[PDB]
């Protein structure tokens, strides 16, 4: 589970082995990771012109 | 009714067939017509996509150089620079009393073609080329015709000369065809006639024309050392003298066994 | 307005049949200069007043 | 293609007719009167022959009585012995036709378990049978949940005759276009 | 199968030819069209005005000859080789009683079953020209065709050199249903499925796109994040042009 | 866009001469001075690339990677090659000998760098092929995951004006590109044994690939991230430009002992 | 009628068939008996 | 005055229709129509001549063939006399074979008034059709109409008849203009189907204007380019308004 | 209403000749309106040659109407504000037609200096040098 092999966890207090990755939110989150650091770049460029 | 139907399939057209040097992209291919040059090609109507590849040959169209449909790649069967004689002409049995030569063939020849299985659980490969060397005019040449005919293997006779066309790359493509279609029509004999010409040595280290000769002979000693190995397909080289083969064919690995007539 | 005049001209350019590459072997001095073109055979031609 | 084009014979049309009353009664998939009144029994190809027992066929369909079953020909040849697997099949039958119109007014694929049961007039388990036997037989699918009690299949079957097929029909027309209509009213004035 | 590709020389063909004859309304034109037709793709690709006159006493009692069609699909094929004759033409007035009725005529010399093109070519109508059906009896039965377009290489390049949303296709739809409810009503008293079904049910959850919303959302602010940098992008340039006007400024000050 | 359309001519930019004008060799033997696209001007703009030509126009229709082909039949591409570690035992002095000079930069340019030794850009390997020396070269480049690209050179041998220089120019661009990779130049010795003694004429068609391939090899691999591995039937010698420090650096000999 | 195209050929869904000219370029026609078997034999005009 | 040639849609589709099939190795043929001269000219129609195997020349004028067409297309209406003749050949600007020239010479005795077009199919696939048209000089007409003209009154005197180029228009109606535009119902229909499989297909329409800003921001920083980042920035805007439009 | 070129071209010297002497700007507003919405060649010249002889009596404004259209795309445009400006400033040799008429006069479309040589010279006759330093 601690390194995510296991696709679920342990509910202790039922005692049993349920899953918690519903298949993966984050698919397309690397590419939203990219369009960020895209946006930082472009704020900091127009700055400087600016003054 | 025919002749009427002479006039209507000069209606219906031809079209030129070139082959596919890579697809860069779907909507981009590098297409060599046969023509000559090399153009950027599209697609047009009445294609399959499945049946595309690199190195496959294609048709265009005449006038608007896109691929119109796909064809199968094809050998070309040849008499002019790869004479073809499915088995020989000539018997394996009944040329018996020139019997050592005859034994020591089968026993390279035909049971590796017949049974590979006795090789691979060895596990030491199956033999690789053969030579043929002293005079062709004793009967070599009856030998070699023989053993294609008991095997039922595909006979290949070879012009090694043939082989020495003067245009960028008609020499490379003749000995890629020549192993593209022994492996198809496999088991097969390649018979090498004096080997010389594609497996020179240098005329006395300079070059006029045994350049020619280097390209040739490098081909041959690829395919060897390749991945594709040699055991289906059999290559059987001739020639009078020993002394006018290179020093790569005399080692081991490009030719292993060297019969010689006694 | 610039736009469009500039894409107009861009395309009477991009109508053409492109140069031909040639060495200067010699000129002459009535306005012929001989040309060894890589393109073709060898050539006369009629020296340029642009030059 | 024997009737638009004569040539008949009043010994072929009476095979034709009573071989028709026996296989119709003796086995079916569509529905099991309905299509015999948009389907000639007796239309003028010929009355002989007790051609009675179609009509008796259809109240027996829906009674669903075993009493019925014997008066609705002759006892003998009511049984066949083809009526033992069909009266299961021939049951599902008046059932599947009778909730598709009626439920709601759309079709929608939502059946409760418990009326399909009450309107088949079978019991529990056996019902639970022959459902399991009607999904094999397709013209269904999109897939029943048997927990949550949800009789979920999809809509795609035939509807039965010219009548209540137009009556389904005028109420669901006046829904699909006031429903576009709204779209493009919307749409046109901004 | 059947998958009708149509010449646009056929449609303007038929459209100067219906003017040029000085047909009236009340008066067919009639034609044929040949190519190809032996094929999954039926190829037209080209067609001829039929000699057709209609008499006075009933317009359905007509005159077609066959010899126009026995000579000339012999002069077609001279020019090009296959475009014999397959079928056939018409301009209106549609549907009639009588255009049932030159298909038993069309069978004696057509090598299939006569394709029927009606085409309203004055142009008139809204959508499409095309009412194609394929000739069959049972009466004027009329399974229609849908298929269009498809020409040469050569013509549609010559086409352009010629010739230089979401609303109007939901009012068509309104349009349809509305004629569908009309049609309902008199049928019920002339009298006196499946398509329909799925028509209903299937459309009461921009409304089918409502179960659709909750995937489209999640994507939808990606997709505006992006026009925001977009944006952002814009006023940088713009900085730039308020500084070029600005050092214009500057030096006619200096000047 | 239209107009700029396929089907297309394949040429070579050569270089450009002035603003929204370059001039191409097409590989027809026609050569034409051409227009570049003005957002094909800058910031795209290599000056030797490989393009797509229109064949009425006379305009840059597209910039291709360079890949393109000739009428000599294509070279053999090998992600993973088949040989991969056959012989071994007993050839420990060969083994070592190729482990230092050929995998190390191609895992890591940036050390011999670092250190300020030249990396090994070429090697020359000496000596027989198929009995100990090829298995080795295949293995090496399998664990280092490179692509094997297999180049026949003794198919320069093309008896036409330059096919063949074009050839080398896009292998030599390519092989940086889709770094790391090896360059194996079967039989070196068929392109570069001429002239030592007025002796080995003939071989005036292979000079001009000669210098084409010693500008491509000594202009890149200046940190080294591709190999260039030689390789001859026994010894050759070679022509001077080849053999001096940065390139054949790296002298191999397979034991006679 | 000569100036006509000749084709020295040394070649011995449906049918393919391939023609080498000697414009040395190599061309499609079918082999479906629109084009008869007996009009191909290596080594000929 | 001299002419200016009307060419109808059908006209100019039916001139490329014979010219490619017909190659160069050459179809020779008809044009058919009429016009009231001096500003109006109009070529209706055109036929093929079926090839002959003497290349393009009087001799290619099949005279029972002309004669059989005139006669059928009459009974369908479409019939007119000949206003000149077009072919396919080899293109020249200075006249596309020498025997259109020859060809229309014959004409030229018996006419005055009959044009020479051809169009040219080897130029014709750069996506704009190169299409010319020519007649020979006259005199008496051409000196009458168009210091004046010493040039080309000293031609005239002179070589008697030489090539002059003919404009190129077109004329269509209104029916055929409104009807294209709805085929260019499979346009209405397809515009649905479009959008629907364009929604699917949008997870990696999605990820690439991804990558395209990437380089775009990165671009703007080596300069410090600025031009390609604003069509750059245009066109992912109209992207947008597409992918919310669909849904 | 007629859908032919020649009488769309037509329509233009219409309101000119109608609305001519002091204007209108209901005149103007249709005049303008089809020489920036029509596309078509003709008629676009038509209806800048147009604007001059609405503003005979207010010829002062005709520079700043006509201002943009000189260097506006299309060269039938550029040659119908030459026109404008020779009609309606001829006589009063105002400083601002001449202005705008000098980079046409020199312009590569054939036409557009030909039109220009002849606007320039109705404005300025009987204007000499010393007067103006500029003919």
């Amino acid at each position: 589970i601690l390194d995510k092999i296991f696709y679920g966890v342990l509910d202790q207090g039922n005692g049993w082995l349920y899953v918690y990755e519903t298949p993966n939110q984050d698919a397309t989150y690397d590419s939203a990771l990219e369009l960020v650091g895209q946006l930082n770049k472009v704020v900091d460029q127009l700055f400087e012109k600016a003054s | 009714d025919k002749t009427e139907n002479d006039i209507k399939a000069l209606q219906s057209i031809g079209q030129l067939i070139g082959e596919v040097m890579k697809e860069l992209s779907e909507e981009k291919y590098i297409v060599k017509a046969s023509s000559g040059p090399r153009y950027i090609v599209g697609v047009r109507n009445s294609v399959d996509r499945s049946k595309l590849k690199k190195g496959v040959r294609v048709t265009l169209d005449i006038t608007t150089l896109t691929i119109m449909r796909i064809l199968p790649r094809e050998t070309d069967p040849l008499v002019y620079n790869m004479t073809s004689f499915e088995q020989g002409e000539i018997t394996f049995d009944g040329i018996g009393g020139l019997t050592e030569q005859i034994r020591e063939l089968r026993e390279v020849i035909e049971l590796p073609l017949k049974n590979p299985e006795i090789f691979q659980r060895v596990g030491i490969k199956p033999p690789k080329g053969v030579l043929l060397y002293g005079p062709p005019g004793t009967g070599k040449t009856l030998l070699a015709k023989a053993v294609a005919a008991t095997i039922g293997a595909n006979f290949i006779f070879s012009p090694a000369s043939g082989i020495v066309d003067k245009y960028i790359g008609e020499s490379a493509r003749i000995i890629r065809e020549m192993f593209a279609y022994a492996k198809e029509h496999e088991p097969c004999i390649i018979f090498m006639d004096e080997v010389d010409a594609i497996g020179g040595r240098r005329f006395s280290e300079g070059t006029s024309a045994d350049r020619e000769i280097q390209r040739t002979l490098m081909e041959l000693l690829t395919q060897m050392d390749g991945f594709d190995n040699l055991g289906q397909t059999k290559i059987i080289m001739a020639t009078n003298r020993p002394d006018t083969l290179d020093p790569a064919l005399l080692r081991p690995g490009r030719l292993d066994r060297k019969v010689e007539i006694p | 307005n610039d736009k469009v005049r500039f894409i107009k001209d861009e395309l009477r350019l991009l109508q053409e049949p492109g140069s031909y590459v040639g060495e200067v072997i010699k000129i002459v001095s009535d306005k012929k200069v001989l040309v060894k073109v890589q393109p073709e055979g060898k050539y006369i031609v009629d020296v340029a007043k642009d030059i | 293609t024997l009737e638009p084009s004569t040539s008949i014979t009043l010994a072929e049309r009476q095979q034709l007719a009573y071989d028709l009353s026996i296989s119709a009664l003796l086995g079916d998939k569509i529905y099991n009167f309905g299509e015999l009144l948009h389907h000639p029994i007796m239309e003028t190809i010929v009355n002989d022959s007790n051609y009675d027992w179609l009509f008796q066929l259809l109240n027996a369909l829906t009674v669903g009585d075993f009493d019925k079953f014997d008066s609705l020909i002759k006892v003998q040849i009511s049984k066949i012995p083809i009526l033992a697997q069909h009266e299961s099949f021939l049951r599902q039958k008046i059932c599947l036709m009778t909730l598709i119109e009626t439920v709601f007014v759309k079709n929608i694929r939502m059946l409760s378990f418990e009326d399909i049961s009450k309107a088949t007039h079978l019991p529990k388990d056996n019902v639970e049978h022959l459902v399991m036997r009607a999904i094999s037989l397709g013209l269904l699918k999109g897939s029943i949940d048997q927990v949550n009690e949800l009789v979920t299949i999809s809509w795609v079957q035939p509807r039965i005759i010219s009548g209540d097929q137009i009556t389904k029909m005028k109420d669901r027309l006046v829904e699909w276009n006031d429903q576009v209509e709204k779209l493009g009213k919307k749409m046109e004035a901004r | 199968h059947e998958k009708v590709t149509i010449a646009p020389l056929v449609l303007l063909s038929a459209l100067d030819h219906y003017e040029r004859t000085q047909t009236k309304e009340n008066k067919r034109c009639v034609g044929v069209i040949l190519g190809d037709a032996n094929s999954s793709t039926i190829r037209v690709t080209n067609s001829f005005a039929l000699p057709f006159e209609e008499d006075e006493k009933n317009s359905d009692v007509w005159f077609l000859d066959h010899n126009y069609i026995e000579n000339m699909n012999e002069m077609c094929k001279k020019i090009n080789a296959k475009e014999k004759l397959i079928g056939w033409y018409h301009s209106g007035p549609k549907l009639r009683a009588s255009d049932l009725k030159i298909n038993e005529l069309f069978k004696k010399y057509t090598q299939n079953n006569p394709l029927l093109l009606i085409v309203d070519v004055k142009q008139q109508g809204v959508g499409l020209p095309t009412d194609a059906y394929v000739a069959i009896e049972q009466e004027k039965t009329f399974l229609h065709l849908p298929c269009t377009i498809e020409a040469e290489e050569a013509e549609e390049i010559g086409v352009e050199h010629l010739l230089r949303i979401r609303l109007t296709n939901q009012l068509k739809s309104l349009k349809g249903l509305q004629s569908k409810l009309k049609d309902v009503v008199e049928y019920l008293d002339k009298v006196i499925h499946t398509i329909l079904g799925k028509l209903q049910d299937v459309f009461n959850l921009n409304n089918l796109q409502k179960a659709l919303t909750v995937k489209t959302n999640d994507e939808l602010m990606v997709i505006y994040i992006s026009n925001l940098v977009r944006s952002i992008i814009a006023f940088d340039d713009l900085i730039e042009n308020k500084i070029q006007n600005k050092k214009i400024q500057e030096q006619r000050v200096k000047d | 866009k239209r107009i700029q359309s396929v089907p297309l001519v394949i040429g070579q930019f050569l270089e450009p001469i002035d603003q929204n004008t370059g001039i191409v060799s097409s590989t027809t033997g026609m050569s034409y001075v051409v227009r570049i696209l003005s957002t094909l001007d800058r910031e795209l703009l290599k000056p030797s690339m490989s393009v797509a030509l229109h064949r009425h126009s006379n305009a840059l229709v597209d910039i291709l990677p360079p890949d393109s082909d000739s009428s000599i039949s294509v070279m053999g591409e090998n992600e993973k090659p088949d040989v991969t570690y056959a012989d071994v035992g007993g050839l420990d002095m060969q083994k070592q000998e190729i482990r230092e000079a050929v995998e190390l930069p191609l895992v890591q340019a940036d050390l011999y760098e670092q250190i300020g030794i030249d990396p090994p850009r070429g090697v020359l390997l000496y000596g027989p092929p198929g009995t100990g020396k090829t298995m080795l070269v295949k293995a090496v480049a399998n664990s280092t995951k490179a692509a094997f690209i297999r180049v026949n050179g003794s198919e320069f041998v093309h008896k036409y004006l330059g096919e063949g220089p074009r050839m080398v120019r896009d292998v030599f661009r390519l092989a940086r590109e889709n770094a790391p990779s090896i360059i194996f130049i079967d039989e070196v010795d068929s392109i570069a044994t001429k002239r030592f003694d007025a002796q080995t004429g003939s071989d005036r068609e292979v000079q001009r690939i000669l210098i084409e391939l010693l500008t491509q090899m000594d202009g890149f691999d200046q940190s080294t991230n591709v190999k260039v591995i030689m390789a001859t039937n026994r010894a050759d010698t070679l022509d001077p430009a080849l053999l001096r420090p940065g390139r054949l650096d790296r002298k191999i000999e397979f034991p006679s002992l | 009628q000569l100036p006509y195209l000749v084709a020295n050929v040394v070649e011995v869904v449906g049918k393919a068939a391939v023609v080498k000219t000697s414009s040395r370029q190599t061309v499609f026609l079918p082999m479906v008996g629109l084009v008869d078997p007996d009009k191909l034999k290596p080594n000929d005009l | 005055t001299k002419e200016t040639v009307y060419i109808s849609s059908i006209a100019l589709l039916k001139m490329l229709k014979h010219g490619r099939a017909g190659v160069p190795m050459e179809v020779m043929g008809l044009m058919l129509g009429e016009f009231v001269d001096d500003y109006t000219v109009n070529v209706v129609d055109v036929f093929a001549m079926p090839q002959s195997g003497t290349g393009v020349s009087v001799e290619a004028v099949d005279d029972v063939f002309q004669a059989k067409m005139m006669d059928m297309l009459k009974q369908t209406g479409r019939d007119q006399m000949v206003v000149g003749w077009y072919h396919s050949h080899p293109g020249f600007g200075c006249w596309l074979s020498s025997v259109d020239v020859n060809t229309q010479k014959s004409f030229e005795q018996l006419n005055s008034r009959a044009v020479a077009v051809v169009v040219d199919p080897i130029q014709s696939v750069k996506g704009k059709v190169v299409i010319d048209a020519f007649r020979l000089i006259d005199t008496g007409a051409l000196i009458n109409n168009l210091l004046n003209k010493a040039n080309i009154q000293a031609l005239i005197h002179g070589l008697n008849r030489h090539y002059y180029s003919l404009n190129i228009d077109y004329h269509k109606t209104a029916k055929e203009t409104k009807m294209l535009m709805n085929l260019h119902y499979e346009e209405k229909e397809e515009s649905n189907l479009a959008a629907t499989k364009s929604m699917v297909k949008i997870a990696e329409q999605y990820s690439k204007r991804i990558e395209e800003e990437k380089e775009l921001t990165e671009e703007e920083l080596k300069t410090r380019p600025k031009k390609h980042l604003s069509e750059t920035a245009d066109e992912t805007l109209e992207n947008n308004i597409v992918s919310v439009l669909t849904a | 209403a007629s859908d032919e070129s020649l009488l769309r071209y037509g329509g233009a010297f219409t309101i000119a000749l109608a609305y001519a002497g002091t204007g209108n700007n209901s005149a103007v507003k249709r005049l303008l309106h089809v020489a920036v919405s029509d596309s078509n060649d003709d008629v676009r010249r038509a209806a800048v040659i147009a604007l001059g002889f609405v503003l005979l009596r207010d010829y002062t404004t005709v520079p700043r109407i006509v201002q943009l259209l000189s260097k506006s795309h299309n060269a039938h445009v550029r040659c119908g504000t030459a026109f404008a400006l020779g009609i309606a400033c001829a006589g009063k040799g105002l400083q601002s037609a001449i202005d705008v008429l000098d980079p046409l006069t020199k312009d590569p479309v054939d036409f557009v200096r030909q039109a220009a040589m002849i606007a320039l010279s109705m404005i300025l006759i009987q204007q000499t040098e010393k007067l103006n330093p500029q003919v």
